[PDB]
């Protein structure tokens, strides 16, 4: 009769309440009511806390794990440092062979914006702005238009394609990038165009279709987060196969996939598969 | 609370509005008494604070440093609230006195945790283990000396808090009897505050509490006080001081650097102060808060080269010896080490002559940000990349 | 407004003309969710902080626990009774009724 | 001189060099892990 | 979180005194009548309205957030102005009424 | 519940630093906790 | 690590100490 874990054996005088049971106290009706419902929410607010515990992301779960590791008693200061060992690296890019030169986040004031672009990259060509010649024509978007300079290079199997660059196009490239449906892609920090790289397999090409969402850029369709869960649905079975990518109030560039996970609902961009 | 006739107070006003004349006071007893009373009060007590009647944009600024004042102040009273629960659960611990506790020695503790481990506790062994160690870093009553006296200053300064901190109803020990306390603690500490501290607007200032025009007039006159007790004639002509003695000593307020820098012409060695010691000149250059502004606003070597042999022009100085320096000084705020290279080498003063002058620097610690150490550090940039970067 | 609800952020109508007359600069895929892709040269230079209303009182109720309160209990109110199996009610009606 | 570096070849000590001996495959593997092994055998115990 | 004015706080110090709870208003003397003055000579008698009715800048309308721009009739904007006549004395004899109720 | 609800809101050391202790220190009254659970 | 018969002493060098003893640790972590 060894016992583990049970620490001094027989406890410290411990008596339950029931058992040990000294005489019950008479509360005025006051004090039973405020008794009652102290515990009542007291039970209540232990439901909450298991609840939460049990719902908690698993890097919530991780992080919580490893900063309890690292604590120590006294919260100490930060330690100087080398002038700087944080700046963001650029990224490698080799100037002889290029699509375009890697240009560097220290020159941030130089640059333009989409609309007008400061020069650089002379010696390419610079894609131009595609608007509408007239009234009845559609407006296009920087989005309608990546998507059809990519189904088009998927369709000529080029290896690689200038494409606009502007933030959810840009997104929707890591987007794709992430489920694997282009090989990369690499914004230079050129103002006008960004490259991608496209990715063939057995033949013919990664990309079934890939289509945009609104052809006007004076239409905007708003995704419930019902409807991005539906999309996951397929009679019952779970389906991922097909890529929704859209905008958050938050200006975030997200599939259908992670959008249906926060329940947060966003603007239609594009689909692909 | 603020009423029609409320004004808010400058540096000479409030050396006016409080002068009392008495000898015992312990800055840290009522320091503490006054912080007290600070964080009883609730939120509603920073309610009607604001001056009735000034020019919008003024006010403005005045709910700025209030909200800054208070910010800090909270800010402060959790990091109190917490210091006194460990002094707490030492004293329950230990069983000794609530007062000595801030004072006990390392060697106190290794004995101390002897005895409540060899009594079979090691909870309260390891709590008491980490209540001590933290109470030793934090602990020190004077903790924060200068930034809370600031504060309380910057209370005084505003010259409406001042009735917040009297007139309460209070109970005793035992006695229990219910009474109204008169005493304003308040009033006492900030007379004591302007009999002793002589300079506490040029701190108050090398410490960010303005928010608007910030830290640049006071440094001038903190370097016109430096000056005058170091020379023995002084004339102010305009933005310009000089010597009568016929060997330099000459301290140039050129531009502001702040407003100069973005507005017109950008160039790069745009500065502050000029001041040429004899055979020693220094610019004093006040860091822009753009990390982008500030690679260009020290200046270029050829700048270096030329101000050097126009001085030498000028004052006949000879080419041979001159020493021409820069000082770049943080850009919202002042701490030690800029003070130091400010006393030491820009005007040289030994440490007993800067003690003699400055008494107040011994308490003074204010020392840099995480955010803002590297505004020294600046970036290199090539000759071939002029057009891209600044 | 344009945070909360999806209707605002709708670009070409509503929020172009807004950023015409204000002066930012926008196009149609922008950084901000809201059609623009930079703050204005008055939004730039000034601190609209502490402009326009003082901070509303009520406000303090979030960082002050003292200032939660209820008036009155659960069934104060006559229903106190309700809950058949509670120990008030044992207490209340006794255990021969 | 060489009685310095004769010093140099005996084993690390903690009195000496104040540093712990570096054997590598074990912290190459356990080193993250060693909070979670030590809290599962109950924590330190700080004899004396 | 309504700051109470003086004439609010002589009604309320009324309902202590006839309750005779003298706890009730200690806390209200505490919390918010304590700065409360009399006039002197160099005061300056009954103050004149101060605030500057709420209005918009073309600015502060186009660039502020929707609720910065909100007014609704809030109690606390003008209680300096409700306070402009000095009705001190009155809250001073009450709370002597009510440290000899208690 | 989720986000289309109201909004929720929001030196030295605060009260938060002190109930927290290493999992390297033995904590408070020895619980015995599955290993398989706290793993 | 330095244990004294002065509070304020204590303190400061106390604070140099593990400061060093973390730089130190840095260059062990590389």
């Amino acid at each position: 009769a060894k016992v583990y874990g049970a620490v001094p054996p027989l406890g410290a005088a411990q008596g339950h309440r029931l058992l040990h049971g000294k005489r019950e106290r008479e509360g005025s009706l006051f004090a039973v009511a405020n008794d009652v419902k102290r515990d009542e929410r007291l039970l209540r607010q232990q439901l909450n806390a298991l609840l939460e515990e049990e719902r908690m992301p698993m890097q919530a779960r991780l992080q919580r794990n490893e900063a309890v590791s690292s604590h120590e008693a006294v919260p100490q200061t930060p330690l100087v440092d080398l002038p700087g060992v944080e700046r963001r690296r650029d990224l490698p890019a080799d100037p002889i062979t290029r699509l375009f030169f890697q240009h560097k986040g220290d020159h941030a004031l130089y640059y333009g914006t989409y609309d007008k672009p400061s020069v650089q990259d002379d010696d390419r060509v610079q894609i131009e702005k595609r608007v509408p010649r007239r009234r009845e024509e559609n407006l296009y978007t920087p989005i309608y238009d990546f998507c059809h300079r990519i189904r088009e290079a998927t369709e000529q199997r080029k290896r690689f394609v200038v494409v606009p660059s502007t933030i959810e196009t840009r997104g929707c490239a890591r987007v794709m990038h992430d489920h694997g449906l282009v090989a990369g892609f690499r914004d230079f920090h050129n103002d006008r165009a960004f490259a991608v790289e496209l990715k063939y397999f057995q033949g013919d090409s990664t990309i079934n279709v890939i289509e945009p969402c609104s052809y006007d850029g004076r239409t905007e369709f708003e995704w419930s987060p019902k409807m991005m869960r539906r999309l996951l649905n397929t009679h019952g079975i779970h389906n991922r196969l097909v890529v929704y990518i859209c905008r958050t109030a938050d200006n975030r560039i997200i599939d259908h996939i992670h959008a249906v996970k926060e329940n947060i609902g966003g603007r239609g961009l594009m689909m692909v598969h | 609370h603020a009423t029609y006739g409320a004004v808010p107070l400058t540096h000479s006003q409030v050396t006016s509005v409080y002068a009392t004349d008495g000898g015992k006071v312990d800055e840290l007893g009522l320091l503490e008494l006054v912080e007290e009373r600070i964080f009883s009060w609730k939120l509603n007590k920073w309610e009607m604070r604001i001056p009735p009647n000034l020019p919008n944009d003024q006010k403005e600024l005045i709910r700025q440093e209030q909200e800054n004042l208070k910010q800090i102040l909270s800010e402060w009273r959790k990091c109190f609230g917490a210091l006194n629960a460990d002094i707490l659960q030492i004293s329950s611990l230990t069983g000794v006195p609530k007062d000595v506790v801030r004072e006990k020695n390392r060697t106190w503790l290794q004995e101390e945790v002897a005895k409540l481990r060899w009594m079979g506790e090691v909870n309260k062994a390891a709590l008491l283990r980490d209540a001590f160690m933290r109470l030793e870093a934090f602990g020190s009553r004077d903790f924060m000396f200068m930034e809370r006296l600031c504060c309380i200053y910057g209370l005084a300064r505003q010259g409406t808090f001042d009735e917040a901190f009297t007139n309460y109803i209070t109970e005793d020990p035992v006695t229990n009897d219910i009474f109204v306390d008169e005493r304003n603690p308040f009033k006492e500490l900030v007379a004591h505050i302007v009999r002793n501290y002589s300079q506490i607007d040029i701190i108050y200032d090398f410490l960010g509490f303005n928010y608007s025009e910030g830290y640049r007039s006071s440094l001038r006159r903190y370097m016109e006080y430096l000056q005058c007790k170091t020379a023995e004639n002084v004339r102010a002509s305009g933005r310009l001081v000089t010597g009568d003695k016929g060997e330099h000593n000459i301290l140039f307020d050129y531009c502001v650097s702040r407003e100069s820098l973005v507005s017109g012409d950008s160039c790069q060695g745009i500065i502050d102060f000029l001041y040429i010691n004899g055979n020693d000149v220094t610019l004093i250059i006040i860091a822009s808060d753009n990390p982008w502004l500030r690679n260009r606003q020290l200046p270029h070597r050829r700048q270096m080269e030329g101000i050097a042999r126009r001085v030498c022009f000028v004052l006949g100085i000879p080419p041979s010896e001159v020493r021409i320096r820069n000082l770049l000084l943080p850009p919202t705020y002042l701490d030690k080490g800029s003070i130091v290279r400010l006393n030491d080498i820009v005007f040289r003063l030994s440490n007993e002559q800067s003690n003699l002058l400055i008494p107040w620097l011994t308490n003074y610690n204010k020392e840099l940000d995480p955010k803002d150490v590297d505004y020294t550090a600046l970036a290199k940039t090539t000759n071939e990349e002029e057009w891209l970067t600044l | 407004d344009a945070s909360n609800n999806r209707f605002f952020r709708g670009y070409y109508y509503g929020q172009r003309e807004l950023h015409q007359l204000l002066g930012r600069p926008h196009s149609l895929e922008a950084t901000n969710a809201d059609g623009s892709n930079d703050l204005s040269t008055y939004e730039a230079n000034t601190s609209q902080l502490y402009k326009g209303i003082p901070r509303p009182a009520i406000t303090n109720l979030h960082y002050e626990p003292a200032w939660r309160y209820t008036l009155y209990q659960a069934g104060a109110h006559g229903a106190q009774l309700s809950n058949p199996r509670s120990p008030f009610t044992a207490k209340v009606l006794g255990d021969e009724l | 001189d060489d009685s310095d570096i004769l010093r140099l070849r005996a084993p690390l000590t903690y009195d000496m060099d104040s540093t712990a001996a570096l054997h590598v495959p074990t912290h190459c593997g356990k080193a993250s892990r060693l909070a979670g092994m030590l809290q599962d055998a109950g924590g330190v115990q700080v004899l004396d | 979180q309504t700051w109470p004015c003086t004439a609010t706080i002589c009604a309320y110090l009324d309902v202590c005194v006839e309750a005779g709870e003298k706890t009730w208003a200690m806390e209200a003397w505490n919390r918010y009548c304590t700065e409360l003055k009399f006039l002197e000579p160099g005061e300056v008698d009954p103050k004149p309205i101060s605030r500057v009715p709420f209005s918009l800048t073309r600015e502060e309308l186009l660039y502020l957030p929707k609720w910065k721009k909100h007014f609704d009739h809030d109690p606390n904007l003008d209680v300096m102005d409700l306070n402009r006549f000095n009705r001190t004395r009155e809250v001073y004899l009450r709370m002597a009424q009510v440290m000899l109720a208690g | 519940g989720g986000p289309g609800s109201p909004v929720r809101g929001p030196r030295g050391y605060t009260a938060e630093w002190r109930d927290l202790r290493n999992p390297m220190r033995p904590p408070e009254f020895p619980t015995p906790w599955e290993r398989k659970y706290r793993q | 690590c330095a244990m004294l018969l002065e509070k304020a002493d204590e303190r400061e060098v106390n604070k140099l100490l593990r400061d060093a003893s973390r730089y130190e640790d840095r260059v062990d972590d590389a």
